């Protein structure tokens, strides 16, 4: 989440961003992950406790 | 507060940071296992380095 | 499993408040798998309409939680529907038994995955009421070596502001 934006062109004039440079949602075919060390989140099963 | 440094370290267990550090130089990595010219290489990264 | 009757004119004003956790049987493995140091549970239960908005204060660590959740009316007195916020499912609850300033015996089921529990005002319970949930057990069919009583102290109320699920 939040990788499109470092794709986006950026406006030196105006400090706004542009269209796409890189293409954000391509992968080559490669299945390189990143941990996302935050992903911890509580979960009650009321069921159990 | 000690409860929210509690949850600190608890949640350090997840996404640590890298406090010691013992390292190699890269080209300790290039090894005639997987380059040709792993001598020549290495040499170079060195006085590159 | 089955949808047993709810408590004879069930009454979320009479039922509300303050309720304890005596004991709960389920097959959910993780009641046995790190099932040790369980903590104490305690539920607020307020009327919201038919349902009850109801908060479980609890230690995790010694972090008092607060969890808020909704018994959603089913529109059955006494039966009432958990939604699923993309839960694993929704919880029907069937409130089996209760004397509203004594005990309360609550059936719940998810998927069909059924857990009963005691819930008591009281700090002492009578074995009276106990035996009878351990008869509801086993009519449950649910072993008696599935029985986790929860220790007796170390309730909290009133969690912090960050320390609420506020699932509503």
């Amino acid at each position: 989440p939040g990788s499109q934006k470092a794709a986006l062109g950026y406006n030196i004039l105006t400090q706004e961003d542009a269209q796409s440079v890189y293409d954000a949602s391509y992968y080559g075919g490669q299945c390189e992950t990143v941990y996302n060390g935050e992903w911890r989140e509580l979960r009650y099963d009321s069921t159990c406790e | 507060t000690a409860d929210l440094m509690q949850e600190w370290g608890d949640a350090v267990q997840y996404n640590p940071a890298i406090i010691k550090v013992k390292v190699e130089p890269l080209y300790e990595l290039v090894t005639a296992t997987d380059f040709a010219y792993s001598s020549t290489v290495r040499q170079n990264m060195k006085q590159a380095l | 499993i089955s949808t047993i009757q709810p408590k004879a004119n069930f009454d979320a004003q009479q039922f509300a408040g303050t309720w304890l956790l005596v004991a709960v049987g389920s097959a959910c493995r993780f009641l046995q798998e790190q099932g040790h140091r369980a903590e104490a549970t305690t539920l607020h239960v307020a009327p919201q309409g038919t349902a009850m908005a109801v908060s479980t204060f609890r230690k995790l660590d010694g972090i008092c939680w607060q969890v808020r959740q909704l018994y959603g009316d089913t529109g059955v007195l006494g039966r009432f529907l958990l939604q699923a916020r993309d839960a694993r499912g929704a919880v029907h609850v069937v409130v089996a038994e209760t004397d509203y300033q004594s005990f309360a015996v609550l059936y719940l089921e998810r998927a069909g995955q059924l857990s009963v529990k005691l819930y008591a005002r009281s700090l002492p319970v009578s074995d009276s009421v106990l035996s009878g949930f351990e008869q509801r057990v086993q009519e449950a069919h649910l072993t008696e070596d599935q029985i986790f009583y929860f220790p007796k102290y170390g309730f909290c109320e009133a969690a912090d502001q960050f320390h609420v699920l506020d699932e509503v």
